[PDB]
């Protein structure tokens, strides 16, 4: 019974619906509807428009699949939380938590895959329209294979059900060596994709300045270097806003025992699932054709 | 336009001999080649096959394992390797070119032949026409039959007719039982429906003497009918 | 002077030609065909799809056996297809990649092609060497070659952008006859079933009926607006149909000297790239730049189907001699068989 | 002076094209209709052919 | 057998697929000019009845110059088979002041075509040394009007000649226009075209990736 671990972990088992429990469930449910609907719109637009059949859009339709899954994985958890968490068994507890990790890992890994496709078709002297769909499908399966692996290892031994002494407090059945391992995975991913986007900006910037004497035609100039800095800031700023508080709690739970990390955990996880809702409006709003495609779908 | 084979000679049982055939005058890279042997007094017998690009290889059931056929396209040559030569391998070996697309005529050009002496299911294709005496200026018919029906679902009947003049390599007359090969006079015609086939000559000549063979191409263990001599 | 008199003479000749047509224009084909049964909705499906071309397909022709087919592309290659089994019989590499036309010999031993290189090349398909080699290059045109149609194994008719059409002798290799009289570049050509007359469309909204034996123009038809880029001959051999950039098709008759029916609708604004007829002459298929192909009731002008499924502008369109299939090529480098 | 010969040939060609035999448009329209009705049964596209005889569907 | 014919078809597909890689990295340049422009000498420094295509390679990138001759005067939509090219190279004689007005019209008709949209332009003002000798002894005000600069300064005249070409575009804000004052230098002519087509592709990738 999970009641054995929860009491040792300093947690609490709710028996009746509370004001916080009602507010968290209500505020998180309305988020889930948007995630499973906005990310479904991106799927249809790419399929119904023949002008979106290029490798870059297949990593954006895959990101919708990773984010749509992240809505179902939150729909399931919301039902089994509060006056319902005193009912799950050990086997059902590991399934409830394992669906969360398989969805968030797939979302973060798709953000890095987009940052490498752009870096590839920017330093190569070939048109992205004239590219093959072989590299994308290889990357797509690797994204989904690694996510499932990261969601199945804690259920096959990487947990504290056999080592009852040292494991986390936020997840009483997860070892503290798996929360640290997950924080390293995403922190490294952010650092890598910051470098990739900062090399694109510095490369196009030194070419716009060089082709200013000869090329007086309406290309380059400042509208080039201000519509490219805006995009980099939005894609990088949104990751920090929706994921920095989450990682701090993960490394505070393991490192600091005298920390009341149990109070912020229910809202720092909702804010991390809001990133799956801001993604379709960041990678699918610059395309005026995609916006025009949206209107022709909704009546 | 030229298919010269060489490498034969007297050999001992259990010894090894290698046959080489050199092509010159056509696009050898796009032709699938064959090896066909003929006993000193009996009819022809298909031996092996290598496709264009060396994709598929086929062997006779009597020589499988002991024989290997390979080609060297850049050098324009074809090879046959024999390791355990028995006393039943005394024959004359020919080389035949064949190309396969919609409307082609395979087995059109035969080599010249190299001799080999050793001092020591499948469709059964019949010909009960061992000898026939004729007179020039008349009309004759050569009959043939097969165990299985050679007519395929796609409407193609795979029966071929060959002519071996005295001391000459076989030449193609009719391919697919109704089509006349290029360079053959119009007096040669073929018929049949699915089992019994006949080749008809309208007016005979002095060069029509020889032995008429025939072949099936429905299943790759190819079999030839017995000879039919035009005694004249 | 005399040029003024000649202009006056030309002014009054056209009045008497129009009056002769107007007097005989007692009725219209639509009025007579107001009591025939409609053909209904034609439904065609993509049976086969021929993949392998690496660029836009500009021309395609059918063999008389109704099974083999040749096609050309901007890549600069010529491919012979087996439409039944989707098998590539041949693949002919060309010297120039700017090829805008291709033809199939009625006997089947030769193919022809040409384009912005101003010459037509003939390829021998039945050689003893097992390959395909060019037999003869036909030079003598000053503009780009826009169309060619084999007459016999030793005769071919070619039209060019230098405002002329010619008849050649392949054995000799010299221009036998030259057909003059057009004003704009000739874009199309259509041999009669009897192979004794042909018609050509030019970029001056004019179609002329020629005579190969006599080398003189017999008839002239007007009524279009923009360049005529597609012409076909009715199976009876007594009429023909045109298609122009002004998104309209018309049916002319060689005996009435008049247009009979007009094939246009308000939802089409793009031109017609290809025109073909049915074996019985009851259907009229036409390609468009709107990525689709349209089927028209030739006796009623009512649209009766859409051959959709191409991802770019439809360039080519042909019907087999037995009426069992329709092949269409387009700029997306695919051919499709419709039944 | 210069275009005199070209216009002289133009009217000569116009003279030949004007003096030709012509028929009524009603007669011509009936002829095209009579051809389409007679060959209706021989059109495997206007009247679809059964899948047994179809060479592009029998596989 | 019909199974041996299928192997022939699959052997052809292997040869066709070996050319797909080449055509996916191919850059086509359409070359235009005149008799006095210097198109003959320009191609003589390139180590390679209708169109004379010159296939070659720079820095492991396939190239192809579609050099039409006098046929470029054709003005039909059929002749515009070059809608798949990536750039257009134009050769102009700077010394010939009399024919500059003539050379300024054919430029206007081509670059304003509805087909050559999404295509960049490269300009090569040939024979700049002859222009240096022609100026400082012969004025350009006697040949052109609306010239407010000094007629005895090379930089003033050069800054005026390019502006005359740049003002004849009604579709400016879709693609750029590069200009170079080249000569019979014989060396940099291949490298200057390489940079212009490199940044043309780069500014096609930036919109296709939604990065700008
Ligand atoms: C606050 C967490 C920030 C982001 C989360 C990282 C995603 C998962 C990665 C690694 C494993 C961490 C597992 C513990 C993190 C918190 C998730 C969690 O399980 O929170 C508790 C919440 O269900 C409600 O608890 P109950 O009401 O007891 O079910």
């Amino acid at each position: 019974s999970i009641a054995f671990f929860y009491n040792r972990s300093g947690k609490h088992l709710a028996t009746e619906w509370n004001t916080v429990s009602k507010l968290v469930m209500g505020l998180g449910i309305t988020v889930c509807i948007f995630i499973m609907l906005a990310n479904l719109l991106v799927m249809v637009a790419i399929y119904v428009n023949r002008r979106f059949h290029f490798p870059i859009y297949y990593l954006m339709a895959n990101l919708a699949a990773a984010d749509f899954f992240a809505g179902l994985a939150y729909f399931y958890l919301m039902f089994n939380t509060g006056p319902n968490t005193r009912r799950l068994t050990v086997s059902t507890w590991l399934l409830r938590q394992g669906l969360i990790d398989t969805s968030l890992t797939a979302s973060v890994a798709n953000l890095l895959a987009i940052a490498i496709e752009r870096h590839i078709t920017v330093f190569r002297m070939q048109l992205h329209t004239r590219m093959s769909n072989r590299r994308v499908v290889v990357v797509i399966v690797v994204i989904w294979t690694m996510a499932i692996v990261m969601g199945a290892i804690p259920s096959v031994g990487w947990n504290c059900i056999c080592d009852i002494e040292n494991c986390s407090n936020m997840a009483p059945l997860y070892s503290d060596s798996y929360l640290v391992f997950w924080a390293i995975f995403n922190l490294v991913t952010f650092v890598v994709m910051v470098v990739l986007y900062a090399h694109i900006f510095g490369y196009v910037r030194q070419r716009t300045m060089r082709m200013s004497r000869h090329s007086s035609g309406p290309r380059r100039n400042r509208d080039t270097m201000m519509s490219l800095l805006k995009t980099v800031v939005i894609v990088l700023g949104a990751f920090i806003i929706c994921w920095t508080p989450g990682l701090v709690l993960l490394l505070l739970d393991v490192c600091c025992p005298q920390c009341d990390v149990l109070a912020y955990e229910k809202f720092f996880l909702l804010l991390a699932e809001f990133n799956s809702a801001m993604n379709p409006i960041i990678y699918s709003y610059r395309d005026k054709e995609m916006s025009a495609t949206f209107r022709q779908i909704l009546c | 336009v030229q298919l010269v084979e060489s490498g034969g000679g007297l050999v001992q049982p259990g010894g090894s001999r290698k046959l080489s055939c050199s092509a010159s005058g056509f696009a050898f890279s796009s032709f699938g080649m064959h090896w066909v042997r003929q006993a000193p007094e009996k009819g022809l017998e298909w031996v092996a096959y290598i496709s264009s690009g060396s994709g598929t290889i086929y062997y006779a059931d009597t020589v499988k394992g002991r024989f290997t056929i390979s080609r060297d396209d850049p050098k324009n040559t074809l090879f046959l390797q024999m390791t355990s030569l028995r006393s039943e391998d005394t024959a004359m070996y020919y080389c035949v070119r064949s190309i396969y697309y919609y409307g082609s005529s395979p087995f059109d050009f035969w080599g010249q032949g190299t001799t080999l002496t050793v001092s020591s299911s499948d469709i059964v294709m019949t010909q009960a026409t061992s000898s026939v005496p004729v007179t020039p200026g008349e009309s004759v018919s050569i009959s043939c039959r097969s165990s299985k029906s050679l007519l395929h679902s796609n409407g193609n009947t795979y029966l071929y007719w060959f002519l071996q003049r005295p001391g000459q390599s076989p030449q193609l007359l009719i391919y697919r039982m109704s089509n006349l090969a290029s360079g053959v006079p119009d007096r040669f015609s073929g018929s049949g429906s699915g089992t019994a086939f006949t080749l008809t000559i309208s007016r005979l000549e002095a060069e029509d003497v020889g032995v008429y063979y025939c072949m099936q191409h429905l299943e790759y263990p190819l079999t030839f009918g017995a000879g039919t001599k035009l005694e004249l | 002077s005399e040029l003024d008199q000649l202009r006056q003479e030309a002014e009054q000749l056209k009045n008497q030609i129009r009056d002769a047509r107007k007097a005989c224009a007692d009725a219209t084909l639509s009025q007579i065909t107001n009591n025939i049964d409609p053909v209904g909705r034609i439904q065609m499906r993509t049976r086969r799809t021929l993949r392998g071309h690496l660029a836009k397909i500009y021309a395609m022709h059918w063999g008389t056996d109704s099974r083999l087919l040749v096609s050309a592309s901007q890549d600069g290659k010529l491919i012979i297809w087996d439409s039944y089994t989707t098998n590539k019989v041949h693949a002919i590499p060309l010297r120039s990649s700017w090829v805008m036309t291709c033809a199939y010999a009625p006997s089947g031993n030769y193919v022809a092609c040409g384009g912005l290189d101003n010459i037509c090349s003939i390829y021998n398909l039945k050689t003893r060497e097992g390959n395909v080699r060019v037999s003869r290059e036909l030079a003598g045109h000053t503009g780009y070659l826009s169309c060619c149609r084999f007459l016999d194994d030793n005769q071919i008719v070619t039209s060019s952008g230098d405002t002329t059409c010619a008849l050649w002798d392949i054995e000799t290799g010299q221009q036998t006859t030259t057909f003059t009289g057009h004003t704009g570049d000739v874009m199309s050509l259509s041999l009669a079933p009897d192979t004794r007359l042909f018609v050509s469309g030019a970029c001056d909204a004019s179609a002329k009926l020629w005579d190969v034996r006599e080398g003189m123009c017999r008839q002239t038809f007007t009524g279009h607006e923009s360049d005529i880029n597609a012409i076909c001959f009715f199976p009876n051999g007594n009429a023909f149909a045109t298609g122009s950039d002004d998104a309209t098709c018309r049916l002319f008759d060689l005996r009435a000297d008049q247009e009979l029916m007009t094939y246009s609708h308000d939802n089409i604004i793009c031109g017609i790239t290809s025109v073909s007829f049915s074996k019985s002459g009851r259907l009229l298929l036409a390609g468009y730049d709107d990525f689709n192909c349209n089927v028209w009731d030739a006796l009623k002008a009512d649209r009766a189907g859409v051959l959709a499924g191409h991802d770019n502008r439809v360039s080519c369109l042909g019907v087999t001699d037995d009426g069992m299939a329709v092949a269409t090529g387009s700029w997306d480098s695919f051919l499709k068989i419709w039944n | 002076t210069a275009s005199i010969a070209q216009a002289r040939k133009l009217v000569e060609q116009l003279k030949m094209e004007a003096n030709i035999d012509r028929i009524k448009v009603s007669k011509a329209a009936a002829d095209l209709m009579a051809y389409c009705e007679a060959h209706a049964k021989e059109d495997p596209l206007l009247t679809p052919v059964p899948a047994s005889e179809n060479p592009f569907r029998e596989k | 057998e019909d199974k041996a014919a299928a192997e022939r078809s699959k052997e052809i597909d292997k040869c066709l697929s070996r050319e797909k890689t080449y055509v996916k990295r191919l850059v086509k340049i359409l070359l235009l000019g005149a008799d006095n422009s210097g198109k003959s000498t320009f191609l003589k420094q390139m180590r390679i009845k209708g169109i004379h295509e010159y296939d070659f390679e720079i820095k492991n990138v396939p190239f192809k110059m579609v050099d039409v001759g006098g046929q470029r005067s054709e003005r039909k939509r059929w002749f515009e088979c070059f809608d798949s090219v990536t750039s257009i190279l134009f050769l102009v004689d700077s010394s010939d002041f009399n024919r500059l007005t003539e050379s300024l019209n054919d430029f206007e008709t081509i670059v304003n075509n509805r087909v050559f949209s999404n295509v960049s332009i490269i300009l090569f003002l040939n024979k700049t040394d002859l222009l240096e000798e022609k100026v400082q002894i012969v004025s350009i005000k006697d040949y052109f009007l609306e010239f407010e600069g000094d007629p005895h300064c090379l930089r003033d005249v050069q800054k005026f000649l390019v502006e005359c070409f740049r003002n004849k575009r009604r579709d400016q804000q879709q693609k750029p226009l590069y200009h170079h004052f080249t000569t019979a230098i014989n060396t940099e002519n291949a490298r200057l075209i390489f940079r212009d087509v490199k940044d043309t592709i780069l500014h096609d990738n930036l919109k296709q990736l939604m990065l700008q």
